[PDB]
């Protein structure tokens, strides 16, 4: 009926700069137009309505602007707890929202701290093998992760998961695990993940082999 | 002062039917037009149903028109989203949302509902040790795996909460009808195996709770 296309999906900025995010409608909207914005565990929180107007409490830093079809909105002096994602918000004729920006901190580069695990008793007797890497606390959020049976590389059986940017030190984390079968898991010696990530020339590679404990 | 409050959320299977409800406080409720948007998983957010302070005007987006109902029982000061013929794509986080003006201002925090065939399933929880001393010097990182639970979510905590700082619990990754989750916990090594560390988890779904210890040597 009436798109909002909103024009970042997402987007990382330095402590201290500007945002801009710019939505964009189908048609003439008569500057109704309001913004979001959103964390992790709340009900959105209204920013500003008629395009530019500051619904109050919120801070000055934030400001809009637009007519007819564009629309642009803005944080000024970009602090913290501006993390999250916004979004805009017709209501010239019915509702409807952009799609949003995910905006999270820049920091200084951090390597990844990378630590791997062998499968437990409890899940072998089960009948199942998962070899688990962690890859925690690194900057930026861009990284690979390989993992190695016997010096071959494997791609079957692999589940990563990558959080979210960490509220306390800006970092990211991330999981990859390699499911087997007991009975394949037996028939291989080292198993081994590496993280190549930009904060080193050769990737950190850690590896586990069954033999001894 | 205003307040809205989602319930009634769930897993439902595909074709199913289910009814949230939300109540209001603080304001008088039978003033007030009312709406459900939805948070989908891919992080949308959808005008799902709208109706009117006395409950005779109602508008519903094509992709919910003649599967949804919203009403109000404007005497209790509650409102409600009535879904049938549910499909995969109405898997969300329904909001609540208070209308006294043409955007939402006051919102709820939502309610879950999972569309999906599959069956509610205890998660397997193994502990993560380092093991042969292999790669231990000042701090040492431990782990939890837990694997093959249904549907979302769990909760996971350390010593029972008492470890909180140190620690990454992942996003729960579906593998064709089971979730697999991990979490790291960081500690001095000199406190570890000393001290004891153990992962905790419960699955509401389920009504489990697991404590697993982790224990030296996993090699």
């Amino acid at each position: 009926d009436i798109q909002m296309t909103q024009s970042p999906s997402s987007l990382s900025a330095s402590l201290g700069g500007r945002v801009t995010i710019t939505c964009k409608a189908s048609q003439d909207i008569n500057k109704y137009l309001a913004w979001y914005q959103h964390k992790p565990g709340k009900g959105p929180r209204l920013l500003i309505h008629y395009t530019s107007t500051l619904q109050p409490g919120i801070p000055s830093r934030f400001s809009g602007s637009g007519s007819g079809r564009d629309y642009s909105f803005s944080i000024s002096n970009l602090e913290p707890e501006d993390v999250a994602t916004y979004y805009c918000l017709q209501y010239d004729s019915l509702l409807s929202f952009g799609a949003g920006t995910k905006l999270e901190l820049k920091r200084a580069d951090a390597a990844p701290t990378v630590s791997i695990f062998p499968p437990s008793s409890e899940q072998l007797t089960s009948g199942g093998a998962s070899v688990v890497c962690f890859l925690n606390n690194f900057y930026p959020k861009d990284i690979n992760v390989k993992w190695k049976i016997d010096g071959s590389e494997r791609q079957n059986g692999v589940l990563n998961s990558w959080t979210d940017q960490d509220s306390k030190d800006s970092t990211y984390s991330m999981s990859s695990t390699l499911t087997l079968t007991k009975d394949e898991y037996e028939r291989h010696n080292s198993y081994t993940c590496e993280a190549t990530h930009k904060t080193s020339t050769s990737p950190i590679v850690k590896s586990f082999n069954r033999n001894e404990c | 002062e205003v307040q809205l409050v989602e319930s009634g959320g769930g897993l439902v299977k595909p074709g199913g039917s289910l009814k949230l409800s939300c109540t209001a406080s603080g304001f008088a409720f039978s003033d007030y037009d009312m709406s459900w948007v939805r948070q989908t998983p891919e992080k949308r957010l959808e005008w799902v149903a709208f109706i009117s302070n006395g409950g005779y005007s109602t508008y519903y987006p094509d992709t919910v028109k003649g599967r949804f109902t919203i009403s109000r029982d404007n005497a209790e000061n509650t409102l409600y989203l009535q879904m049938s013929s549910l499909k995969s794509e109405d898997t969300a986080i329904y909001y609540c949302a208070r209308q006294g003006l043409r955007y939402f201002d006051y919102w709820g925090l939502g309610t879950t509902l999972t569309v999906s065939s599959a069956k509610t399933t205890p998660p397997s929880v193994y502990p993560l040790a380092p093991g042969s001393a292999a790669q231990t010097n000042s701090m040492v990182t431990l782990g939890c795996l837990v694997k093959g639970y249904f549907p979302e979510p769990v909760t996971v905590t350390w010593n029972s909460g008492s470890l909180s700082s140190g620690v990454h619990t992942f996003p729960a990754v579906l593998q064709s009808d089971l979730y697999t989750l991990s979490s790291s916990v960081t500690v001095p090594s000199s406190t570890w195996p000393s001290e004891t560390v153990t992962c905790n988890v419960a699955h509401p779904a389920s009504s489990t709770k697991v404590d697993k210890k982790i224990v030296p040597r996993d090699c």
